[PDB]
RNA sequence: AGCCAGGAUGUUGGCUUAGAAGCAGCCAUCAUUUAAAGAAAGCGUAAUAGCUCACUGGUCGAGUCGGCCUGCGCGGAAGA
């Protein structure tokens, strides 16, 4: 029931998870195999977190209307499709790891796996934790 | 492979891996013979389903053989052997379609959580529980 | 809450009533209580849409005639013999 | 074929068929086949429409026949002159006026009843409509 | 083709067209479904 | 509407237990996996394949879909 207000609520409910957790991801729509796509989504929902929602309400208007409360640079709805997956175990978690590793492996596309850094001051791998 | 390349779905219970004598020649599109039917399935399906429902993979790989990722014991063979009542659909309204208890589902999960998984291990348990209970009956235990 | 706008009927009888129904209205009567019955005319399509609801015939209706609001109840309805039309409606007061 | 058992008079005047009908409401079931036209409904037509309804809805629910023929129609045999008394009763008809509910159906989904009434209406010489029961 | 007085869509692929004042049924799936006159 | 695409590996379904084959008879049976898995749509429907009930995402930017009443038309409409 993707209605006017329903998609208005969908954007806010999908942006709340991003503002409360870590960077999310997406998945495009070019070609999908039964076993390949399901197992990848099954593995993604296991490692990154069971709260992953492949639902997509990221239209060029709905995304910029609700989500833009924080990080007003969220007008990149140019993706071919969206399949979201949160990262509870810290930032740049297995969600980011799986998306960055499956962007060119065992998948068609992942909407370039741009990511959503919380401060967005600069783009960094954040792969170093000196200790 | 679990994703059978030639998924001609006609295969007798896991006692004899995909018995063509019981499937007949209507599923003759498969090319299974003694080279790739009695080597892996007939040797690795003993503790999965002994005379119980377990489909046999008819996949043929590209390496002149048939060998790829299989899965854990069938849910329809574990949750029913741990239940006793071998009934199901078709006659699920007149009588019980089998027993689907918490213990039966837990045992099915503990047996089929190796490779047959979903969004999580408990999700695979939910798949096992649904595979046992959706036959038409579920036990209140 | 159902609000019906009514007009007091000037002429009454067979000829006048048929002229109303040709004019896409239909006659109605408000009786009951202590005061005299009031013959009104209602605009057919709005009342027909409202009466499509089952609760039209159970709740208390308000009829706006001459500015004065009247709490009424649908007492009886005369339907067209074979058409989805209303010929006449009885309204008991309160 | 409906027919009155033990009627009082064998033959009846032709009469006329003026006026609107009386049983114009869905009284017994929830859906009705209402006649918007005027004419005669023979016993054969009533039976044929009933069978079409009873087969479209596979003998499920309840079907009421609100009309009963009870009017004998006479015909003269072929190659007989005019006069020499009134003809022999050949069949029975029910006089139908516009608004007459002919059939009622209950215990059936609305769209299935609509299709069942469509099949029955194709068997009838009078134009008909589908009607549902109303509060008051 | 069929030249019945009553022409309808017999399946989903039937389309009703009105070429030259005649109401026709053209089907891309079943040539038996070709009907001529409204 | 068209276009960028998709929709089981418990599942010959526990299933009339030789399946009646991800959608013959077969009963229900998302069964997390949902931009999708219906245990069923035309292909293969007894069956692989690439299209694909439905279902959305993506594009792209004003309406779109069915009914009801009513005016005037159309077909039904062939003779010496
Ligand atoms: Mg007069
Ligand atoms: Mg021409
Ligand atoms: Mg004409
Ligand atoms: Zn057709």
């Amino acid at each position: 029931m993707a209605l006017n207000l329903q998609d208005k609520q969908a954007i806010v409910a999908e942006v709340s998870e991003v503002a409360k957790g870590a960077l999310s991801a997406v998945v495009a729509d070019s070609r999908g195999v039964t076993v390949d796509k399901m197992t990848e989504l099954r593995k993604a929902g296991r490692e990154a977190g069971v709260y992953m929602r492949v639902v997509r309400n990221t239209l060029l208007r709905r995304a910029v209307e609700g989500t833009p409360f924080e990080c007003l640079k969220d007008a990149f709805v140019g993706p071919t499709l969206i399949a979201y997956s949160m990262e509870h175990p810290g930032a740049a978690a297995r969600l980011f790891k799986e998306f960055a590793k499956a962007n060119a492996k065992f998948e068609v596309k992942a909407a370039a796996f741009e990511g959503e850094l919380i401060p967005a001051s600069q783009i960094d791998r954040l792969a170093t934790l000196p200790t | 492979a679990k994703k059978v390349q030639a998924y001609v779905k006609l295969q007798v219970a896991a006692g004899m891996a995909n018995p063509s004598p019981p499937v007949g020649p209507a599923l003759g599109q498969q090319g299974v013979n003694i080279m790739e039917f009695c080597k892996a399935f007939n040797a690795k399906t003993d503790s999965i389903e002994k005379g119980l429902p377990i489909p046999v993979v008819i996949t043929v790989y590209a390496d002149r053989s048939f060998t790829f990722v299989t899965k854990t014991p069938p849910a329809a063979v574990l949750l029913k052997k741990a239940a006793g009542i071998k009934s199901g659909s078709g006659k699920p309204n007149k009588d019980k379609v089998g027993k689907i208890s918490r213990a039966q589902l837990q045992e099915i999960a503990q047996t089929k959580a190796a490779d047959m998984t979903g969004a999580d291990i408990e999700a695979m348990t939910r798949s096992i529980e649904g595979t046992a209970r959706s036959m038409g009956l579920v036990v209140e235990d | 809450m159902f609000t019906i706008n009514a007009e007091v009927r000037k002429e009454q009888g067979k000829g006048a009533s048929r002229r109303l129904r040709a004019a896409n209205k239909f006659p109605a009567i408000i009786y009951g209580g202590k005061e005299a019955p009031l013959a009104i005319e209602l605009d057919h399509d709005k009342v027909m849409n409202m009466q499509a609801k089952a609760e039209f015939y159970s709740e208390v209706l308000t009829i706006v005639v001459d500015g004065k609001e009247i709490k009424v109840k649908a007492q009886d309805v005369q339907r067209h013999p074979y058409k989805p039309k209303l010929q006449h409606i009885d309204f008991v007061r309160a | 074929m409906l027919q009155p058992k033990r009627t009082k008079f064998r033959k009846m005047h032709k009469g006329r068929n003026r006026g609107l009908a009386q049983g114009t409401d869905v009284s017994f079931g929830s859906f009705g086949l209402k006649a918007v036209g005027r004419g005669r409904l023979t016993a054969r037509q009533i039976e044929a429409a009933r069978r079409a309804m009873t087969r479209a809805v596979k003998r499920q629910g309840k079907i009421w026949i609100r009309v009963f023929p009870d009017k004998p129609i006479t015909e003269k045999p072929l190659a007989v002159r005019m006069g020499k008394g009134k003809g022999n009763v050949e069949y029975w008809v029910a006089l139908i006026q516009p608004g007459k509910v002919l059939y009622e159906m209950d215990g059936v989904p609305e769209e299935l009843a609509r299709e069942a009434f469509k099949l029955a209406a194709a068997k009838l010489p009078i134009k008909t409509t589908f009607v549902t029961k109303t509060v008051m | 083709m069929k030249v019945r007085a009553s022409v309808k869509k017999l399946c989903r692929n039937c389309k009703i067209v009105k070429r030259d004042g005649v109401i026709r049924v053209i089907c891309s799936a079943e040539p038996k479904h070709k009907q001529r006159q409204g």
